[PDB]
């Protein structure tokens, strides 16, 4: 099952990751990142707007989540 | 084995299963690595015993001595002195509210600082310090494992410890490194000594990235010259500045938070060296 960060934040945004169980990873687009509908589908809950904004290219498994703030 | 009995299994320490034993001529306890090589190629001579023929040579105080190298059917026993205990193990045993005693810590630290000169001084790393690897007699001595044995050689939680104590040159993807590796390592050991708490207590390579950089601030070509070139650096990091070290630490005069600052110094170029932290005014005690 999938892990959780906590949250972080810049003056600007706000962040959390997302670890996926390996297996999963395997079909994470690699040369591109998610809609909403496309992370969803992989099992991710979490509230709106959160924006998959980047990729560690060797843990293709962590989801980087960021959103603005106020 | 011949020279040695077998007393008992002891672990597993990345590379070996390790072994209590006995020299059946001196009498002296020692830690067993039993190692299985992998066979290989007709003319292809091994580079990896080549490596760990030069570090049996070496001997200093603050290191452990690699005391001999065995060969039976295609696997390899390293001998090594026998200590019960190491940091990791010690810092545990300290109870709740209580700290190392900060006179304790700085010798720790020199006698970590000392070895690990010499070792580089004789053109050799570590690049896998941690405290585990730091081992201690009744003598009150303290002492470098495994030193150079990842050069000689080369499953993911094993790493995701390892993790903690690993430069951000490396972290990053970058594409050489060299001593300063060793330097960070024994930076972020420092912290620890002092606080009983890793200092940098990453979940994945990415979150210690992250929490290095919300310590130190996000790296940038200002910081770190060439930064943004490297394989992983990425621009949508986010943005903390630094950094506010005390902050994360406490336990240690501002001498103790300037050598620390000056360990953990994102530049490797830049970043101090064994020899010169060994003169850093926290140590005249």
């Amino acid at each position: 099952q999938i892990y959780y960060s906590d949250k972080y934040d810049d003056e600007e945004f706000e962040y959390r990751h997302v670890m996926l169980p390996k297996d999963i990873a395997k079909l994470v687009p690699k040369t591109h990142l998610m809609s909403e509908s496309e992370w969803r589908n992989l099992g991710v809950q979490q509230s709106q707007g959160w924006v998959h904004y980047m990729i560690h290219e060797p843990e293709p498994h962590i989801l980087l989540f960021r959103r603005p703030l106020p | 084995m011949e020279d040695y009995t077998k007393i008992e299994k002891i672990g597993e320490g990345t590379y070996g299963v390790v072994y209590k034993g006995r020299h059946k001529t001196t009498g002296q306890v020692v830690a067993m690595k039993k190692i299985r090589l992998e066979s290989e190629e007709e003319g292809v001579p091994s580079t990896a015993i080549r490596e760990i023929s030069l570090l049996k040579e070496l001997r200093h105080p603050n290191i452990v001595s690699l005391q001999d190298v065995l060969m039976q059917d295609s696997r390899l026993y390293l001998i090594f002195e026998f200590l019960s205990m190491d940091l990791k193990k010690y810092l545990d045993s300290i109870p709740p509210g209580q700290y190392m005693d900060s006179s304790l810590v700085k010798s720790y630290l020199y006698q970590i600082l000392q070895g690990i000169v010499f070792c580089h001084s004789r053109r050799v790393l570590h690049r896998d310090l941690k405290p585990q690897n730091l081992l201690i007699d009744d003598k009150g001595t303290i002492k470098l494992a495994d030193f150079g044995l990842a050069r000689a050689f080369g499953v993911y939680t094993h790493e995701v410890v390892t993790l903690w104590y690993r430069s951000p040159e490396v972290l990053l993807g970058s594409a050489r490194y060299s001593t300063p590796v060793d330097i960070w390592s024994i930076g972020t050991i420092f912290a620890e000594l002092a606080t009983k708490k890793p200092l940098f207590h990453g979940d994945s390579e990415i979150d210690q990235l992250f929490r290095i950089f919300r310590a130190l601030g996000t790296p940038n070509n200002e910081v770190w010259p060439e930064v943004e070139s490297l394989q992983d650096y990425k621009n949508t990091f986010p943005k903390w500045k630094p950094g506010s070290l005390a902050s994360h630490v406490k336990n240690l005069d501002e001498n103790g938070l300037d050598l620390l600052s000056k360990m953990l110094i994102y530049d490797p170029a830049k970043r101090i060296s064994g020899k010169m932290a060994l003169n850093h005014p926290y140590f005249n005690d």
